[PDB]
DNA sequence: TTATTAATTCCATATGGAGACTTGGTTCCGACAATATTCAG
DNA sequence: CTGAATATTGTCGGAACCAAGTCTCCATATGGAATTAATAA
């Protein structure tokens, strides 16, 4: 670690002579300029808001700000009172609520290193309430300044004064009072303002922009097998809904084979009765499955030495593996190669959640290390002359691949519901002429190529935004 | 319900709805309940307007 | 020595099991099993059991959060009756019949 | 260490670390399992071509 | 007679677990200020 | 009759946290893969 050495003497500084660390580690002796909470920012105490009770409000916890500073209200009434939402009323009319005064820098005490400094810029309009955990800093040197020397840079120091406390990383207003900002920071900021300010609203622009037309990763698989197979998806979600299955005896044992009668089995066998309907391509996998293995999943150590091991968290929606390892083994099975993923394998996800379970990816990624997946995948090797394994994979996490595995997969404990073989044998899905197929792949491919490619000129901007505060602020 | 390692919480039953409304209702009793506590109100009120006279 | 599937190392499906030995052939039975009886295949026999000699009436899925902050075990209610003494003997003639109608066809 | 309701695992060590070498083992003590370890095999070949000539 | 499946024991796979781990921010007790009253000689 | 009482209210501080979200590593039969004594032949 560190061998952190310090004189009594140091403990004085701050009034609760504390000793912690991380503290010690943030002191240090000091000869650059200082500058304090005065000629800068000023906190301002809490107040309750006069809340109208006619008209729909906003409100934002913690959890609703992200780490770029983009709040995501809710909009609550007092008129619906449900007891979905009763602990946020109840929590409003405790007095956990206020109102920015359109200028300030609301940062939040709980845990302040994810970036939760959010910014109520001057001209703007839908007045947002916000909870108590959040300290109102109103500057006097502009909010845009002070919100960009918080962000990126006066980070290390605003982490460094949190109470651990048996708990909670916490933020205090008495403490947020003490940092010792450095004047070149603010000095070198504010000569450039005339044009910082103007080159990060460009970049924000076109931010917002991108954000505009940014598309999930699950609805565009969502669209096109519902935009192909003519389907409505205002009814497969509606029938989902009502929960009154009624079978008798003799629909038990149809296509059964276990003599399963769970609740969830004979929705699941409603709803494929209305799947397809229209449809006229389905065909039992069965018989386009050649084999099917399980993987290795020994003990793992999180950022270790051995051979890497994927996770669950590496099949996404796209039927593309992330194959960006974690965990790390070191143990011996004799038989190791038949592990080692290789690309062009088709991976269902065996064990998720009741909604993340049978998840497909196709590892089309060229990695010439070998890497081991769990026991918590199934490898399937289909014939490549009538499935097209991506078109698999792109059904497994559609529609298709979700309302049946949510309620045919089995277990106990529906926190790691498990499919198995028998499931995937057992399993009718619509297979189209080869010449339907390779449409809507191809369709989708495109669409999530497009949506990838703006995911990382966000996070260009994004990062064009932090580089030029630093090299402003270092200028 | 939704009890958790702090306590219990009230969620939208769909098993069972309770009565709220009893079927059967001592009337008289709650009258004379509310006339008990208007009445000590108002000899409360009484005995502040004679010390208000006083 | 009073079960009959009292070796399959599952004796928690015993108490159904027993459910049978304490009712009087047509005696309503309310339970809280867990879901592994209503979908893993190693319960198969117990859910024949209960579609031999029971009259299954009734299944109710309850959450996760039932059991919680024990447990986030999945459970159903399980509401059925107890056959009759010629409920149960049809059911025998009938699955013999049947039976012995399959084992010719797999002869043949 | 890493525990879990599962057994431990192991780590890197930053208090302190295992020498590992015990530094007063005696030798010989060890070199008998050592000569055991080829005695009881040329045993089991001698056990075996015993009857390979029968 | 030379087979023989139908009986066995022996390991690699497959299914399942009164689950277990992890990122992150919420309820809520409990001091405690500010009341919050004074009576009381 | 001045008093700073006590007596509450209502609100900052703080939690060997722990509610939400979601990834796991390991026992254990199995079943098949090896036999076997069978099994006709």
């Amino acid at each position: 670690g560190l061998i952190q050495r310090r004189n009594f003497s140091t403990f004085a500084s701050e009034p609760s002579v504390r000793f912690d660390f991380n503290y010690m580690k943030s002191v240090t002796p000091t000869t650059e300029e200082y500058y304090t909470y005065k000629s800068l920012f000023e906190v301002v105490p809490s107040t309750v808001p006069t809340l109208d009770e006619s008209e729909p409000f906003k409100y934002a916890e913690i959890g609703h700000v992200s780490k770029n500073g983009e709040v995501f209200p809710v909009t609550l009434s007092f008129e619906d009172r449900d007891e979905l939402n009763e602990d946020l009323f109840k929590k409003i009319e405790k007095g956990d609520i206020f109102l920015p005064e359109r200028g300030n820098i609301l940062i939040s005490a709980i845990r302040p290193y994810l970036n939760k400094i959010v910014l109520i810029k001057e001209d703007d309009k839908t007045d947002i309430y916000f909870t108590k955990a959040f300290i109102q800093i109103k500057p006097l040197i502009n909010s845009r300044i002070l919100y960009y020397a918080l962000r990126t840079i006066f980070s290390e120091k605003i982490n460094a004064v949190s109470r651990q406390g048996k708990g909670y990383p916490t933020l205090k207003e008495d403490d947020l009072k003490t940092i010792q900002f450095s004047k070149k920071v603010i000095d070198n900021l504010l000569a450039k303002e005339e044009e910082l300010i103007s080159n990060i609203d460009a970049l924000e622009k076109d931010i917002k922009e991108l954000k505009s037309i940014q598309r999930s990763k699950k609805e565009i698989v969502d669209e096109v097998f519902s935009s192909h197979f003519n389907i409505n998806m205002v009814e497969l979600m509606a029938l989902d809904s009502q929960r009154r299955v009624d079978v008798g005896l003799s629909s038990i044992s149809s296509l059964n084979s276990t003599i399963r009668y769970s609740y969830r089995w004979n929705k699941m066998k409603l709803i494929q009765k209305y799947l397809y309907r229209d449809i006229d391509c389905i065909e039992p996998l069965g018989k386009y499955i050649l084999s099917s293995n399980n993987g290795w999943s020994p003990e793992s150590v999180v950022g270790g030495e051995g051979i890497p091991i994927l996770g669950q968290e590496h099949l996404e929606f796209d039927g593309v593996l992330n194959v960006s390892p974690t965990k790390a083994t070191t143990k011996t099975k004799n038989n190791m190669e038949n592990f080692f993923i290789q690309e062009g394998d088709l991976f269902i996800s065996r064990g998720n959640t009741v909604d993340l379970v049978g998840l497909a990816c196709v590892v089309e990624t060229e990695v010439t290390e070998d890497i081991i997946y769990p026991d918590l995948y199934i490898r399937l090797k289909i014939d490549e002359k009538v499935i097209h394994k991506k078109y698999l994979a792109l059904l497994f996490n559609s529609f298709f691949g979700r309302l049946y595995f949510k309620y045919v997969s089995k277990g106990k404990n529906q926190t790691m519901v498990k499919i198995s073989s028998n499931e995937l044998l057992n399993y009718y899905l619509p297979i189209p002429p080869m010449e339907e197929q390779l449409e809507i792949v191809g369709k989708i491919e495109e669409q999530i190529g497009a949506q990838n490619e703006i995911e990382k000129q966000i996070e260009e901007k994004r990062n064009q935004i932090r580089v030029i505060i630093e090299e402003t602020a270092r200028s | 319900y939704k009890r958790t390692k702090k306590g219990e919480k009230p969620m939208p039953n769909d098993l069972y709805d309770l009565e709220y409304a009893p079927s059967t209702l001592d009337c008289e009793k709650v009258l004379s309940s509310f006339d008990i506590e208007i009445n000590a109100l108002e000899a409360s009120k009484t005995k502040l307007s004679v010390e208000k006279g006083l | 020595n009073a079960f009959l599937f009292g070796d399959k190392k599952n004796s928690e499906n015993l108490f159904i099991e027993r459910y049978y030995q304490l009712l009087k052939e047509g005696g309503r039975l309310g339970v809280v099993l867990p879901e592994s009886v209503f979908d893993t295949t190693e319960n198969k026999y117990i859910r024949l059991f209960i579609f031999k000699y029971f009259k299954v009436k009734a299944v109710v899925s309850l959450p996760q959060v039932t059991f919680e902050p024990f447990t986030s075990t999945k459970t159903s209610l399980l509401f059925a009756q107890k056959k009759t003494k010629e409920e149960v003997e049809q059911w025998n003639e009938l699955w013999d019949k049947y039976g012995k109608e399959w084992s010719l066809l797999k002869t043949r």
